[PDB]
């Protein structure tokens, strides 16, 4: 938990009075990172570059990089290697998750078990279907993103309760009326249409919503909550990365299946060390957006938007 | 239903994809100035990085769109 | 004729697109102008922000169009 | 029933959004100049202010002729 | 047939649409400067406010023959 | 019959949106210096409007042609 | 006959294009005729030179329209 | 199906408009020849026209290439 | 197969093309003003490389929804 | 007949106008630096003109790209 | 092919490939112009300028196998 | 058959105009940018030469592709 | 058979084309700054030669593309 106080500590500074937000951060993002590891088979290298750095680490390394002419700290990479385990378990237990894996023998035998080939190896997500796949990449990346804001909104409600700033704990509960109106409006639509307990839903949401607007005519509080209410909907781009990379992935290991069986006996020993080739070149254009991405997400609409905009020590 | 899914698949992309260059258009010119800014002073990146993050609010819009739409068809 | 329903789908998905970006580009010029105003004035981003929740109001009519079309079916 | 009713949608997003890019294309350049006035005098908001919104009447008429095309359905 | 009643509701609406963003973009420029100008001296608001109320006299073409094509039906 | 009714009016709609929005970007720039020309005195009033007098006949030019084309019809 | 309907759509789209093609010169041309004029107004008539040339351009289009009509 | 002429007839119509377009973004930037003449050297008249007359060869071009289908008739 | 499925195929394309043009015009202005910062303070590199690539999301919806259609084969 | 070969004039007049408007924007640029040279210079005027009549070999190019399917009409 | 699906699916794949690719060059434009104004003293760090030029080229792959893949299966 | 055999001239017209006016764009900005060395020496001439007669090859391009199936009918 | 090779041939045409005109709009910004480069010193011209090479990869797809595309007929 400690390790990862540094990312927070680039920010400005905290006041007193206001509660930690570090240990938001450990549990949430390494699994959120995990989603991306359909690619487990390489982030064993990541493993062996982490070993590299606490190799340094033992040595103390002073580093420098000739590429950036950037100073390293010996006792920061401790914090990084303890960090990393974490989204290196993360990384293999959403792999397995996953189910898929490039020694999948499908495309000449059915010995893993899928709908298509009832093997002994179960794989929970072949990636190719489509129908309930879809939905449940959906589902629970709408639900943490909810789950998430509605505990931010809660503690800043909470820190508005303390100091008689609390003219803004009546709008903080006005934001949660108004989208659990928006998501039971949303959810009597396209569902199957059941609307009575949805009414009373959306009734109670946008009453005490209205409660809140009676406080004062805020100029500037009107339009911005359809704005965070968008922002919840920014949570489902998490599967949209997560699916590119491992449908790519995939494709490139079918490539490489192609190329070894597929030309017949003249392409049996050529493809795979190009397809190595590639998937090494792509996971190092890709993953730094890739890890950046989810880091990013919960830190500037969650951590940010709670509590640091404010004031510093 | 004959053929007619074609008609109901394209207009689903256009939105996004105009979605997509109406946030691009905005995000060119306003992060120019917010690094230009952040450039001589290490003190903006929060009032710099919700100004940045103001024009995704629009490329939520046509994704759910075509989601109901398909669920439609 | 029952491909009637079928092109539908593109007007909704067309008037979607370009109002965003017919939105998308009143921020781009005026953000860059706001975030050089509160590079010298701190109290100034009440004043800033303002401006940039003028064109977001002209999004709706694209999709309550969409909407009521898709009362049809 | 033939192909008109359904070919009606299509011809409202080529209007609206339209004038909604003149609008905003309108409403870019004057946002900078009038952030600008009002960063550097506040007591000009008014008189800025009073041109910050004028075009929005090309959008009035856009949704006036496609309502009145959908009145013909 | 009769899908020409439908076919004229496009023809309404590009040139409506172009209409207005013809206005909106000769409304920019001279907006910015009248604005720009306005701020050094207000004296001249009335001067400024009858030069730039001028090339919006082109969408009332728009309209009439918005009118007079629906009005064949 | 029918199959024709619509492109006659289609065209007309396109001939003169796009000569509008030609009439549009031509005053657009020469209107700014416009504005500082009467800025700098009103002496150059008449002489600046003048100018914006003359890319009208693209409009009438434009126009006319949808007279003799539903008087056809 | 569909192509009496085909003609209609070429020669607007021809006009118009022509439109835009000369609609779209006058953006150097008319700042340095009223830069002239505040310079000088005796310069009338050499400004009003430069602001005739491109507004020919329609003649053409509007011409080969009017000639494509006759086909009918 | 005898329809020859009209699918002729649309790109003889678009050929000549896109060559005055690019007649026209050619003359639109050269215009600082005339300012160059009358603000330095009027005797350069000219030297400065001979520019002008030139880019116009595009647009002859393109009469004889759109009459000639009209010739196949 | 039918005619449809490959029709659909040109909306996805459109999708991603176009939001890959609304990162590019994103990415271009970023990218130029970091450098430009980098110039002459190199100690900045670390600071830059965040807001450099954070419009990257844009093609991820597109692919997403390429992703969806291809799924409807 | 007639629909199997009215399509080719769309083709090659297409592309002989946006060769025309391509070596337009060209010829637009080259000449405004071009002025500059004969403004200050009447020496260096020769050497201007070969600059400036270089762009015209794409014209040229596209005329034989008509006349090939000209020929073979 | 009763309907003309390869030539639907190709539309659609060079679409994909031609607005990826100017998107590209767009973006590349302004960074390279900015990046050969910054060599004229950078010799010494002209390497970050390559690397930044490097960047932009991962918008065109995506779109190129997808365009590719669409038709490559079937 | 049919006019598939027509429409497979119909991308000649894309693929020559679209290098044209690559190419145009290309030396618009070099050639005029060109001819600051010219305008302070002669022998700078062949280098200026070198860089706005290098990137032409796209216009080969789309002249080999055309000449690759035209020969098909 | 053989009803589809104007699409593909136009698909492919369009690809190409349009990646040259994206090479082309990248080479006319570098070579502007290139062609300046070049006016003090000898030194920078291998070392630009590199950045205006490096956007010719692009046509490199497209034509690869097309070209095994062409394998189809």
């Amino acid at each position: 938990a400690k390790p990862f106080e540094l990312l927070v500590s680039f920010l400005n500074t905290p006041k007193y009075g206001t509660f930690d937000p570090t240990p938001v951060v450990p549990v949430f993002f390494p699994f959120w990172f995990g989603m991306i590891v359909g690619d487990i088979g390489y982030a064993l290298l990541f493993y062996l570059v982490g070993r590299w750095l606490s190799g340094y680490v033992k040595r103390n390394e002073p580093l420098v990089i000739d590429l950036f002419a950037l100073k390293l700290k010996p006792q920061v990479i401790g914090k990084l290697v303890h960090i990393l385990n974490w989204m290196v378990f993360w990384t293999v237990v959403w792999g397995v998750i996953y189910g898929e894996f490039f020694g999948t023998f499908l495309e000449h035998l059915g010995v893993f078990g899928t709908p298509e080939h009832p093997g002994l190896i179960p794989i929970l997500i072949h990636r190719i279907d489509t129908a309930k796949t879809a939905n449940l990449l959906i589902l629970l990346s709408v639900a943490f993103g909810v789950v998430l804001v509605f505990f931010g909104l809660a503690l800043r409600a909470y820190l508005g309760l303390k100091h008689r700033h609390m003219a803004h704990f009546w709008e903080g509960v006005g934001y949660l009326g108004g989208l659990v109106g928006v998501l039971a409006l949303a959810a009597s639509y396209l569902g199957n249409l059941q609307a009575g307990w949805l009414q009373g839903l959306m009734y109670l949401g946008f009453g005490v919503f209205l409660l809140a607007v009676l406080m004062s005519r805020i100029w500037l509080m009107i339009p911005e909550i359809f704005t965070q209410a968008g922002h919840i909907l920014s949570h489902i781009r998490i599967y949209a990365v997560g699916a590119a990379g491992g449908i790519l992935a995939g494709l490139l290991t079918d490539v490489g299946f192609a190329l070894a069986e597929r030309l017949g006996l003249l392409g049996v020993l050529l493809g795979l060390l190009v397809a190595g080739v590639l998937h090494l070149l792509i996971l190092l254009l890709t993953t730094l957006g890739h890890m950046l991405q989810p880091i990013r997400l919960l830190w500037v609409e969650f951590f940010t938007k709670f509590g640091f905009y404010e004031e510093n020590g | 239903g004959g053929l007619d899914r074609g008609l109901i698949a394209v207009g689903m992309g256009l939105a996004v994809g105009l979605a997509a260059l109406g946030t691009g258009v905005a995000q060119a010119r306003i992060g120019a100035a917010g690094v230009g800014a952040i450039a001589e002073d290490r003190s903006n990146f929060g009032t710099a990085l919700i100004f940045l993050l103001l024009p995704e609010t629009l490329v939520i819009f046509g994704l759910l769109i075509a989601f109901i739409l398909n669920g439609r068809l």
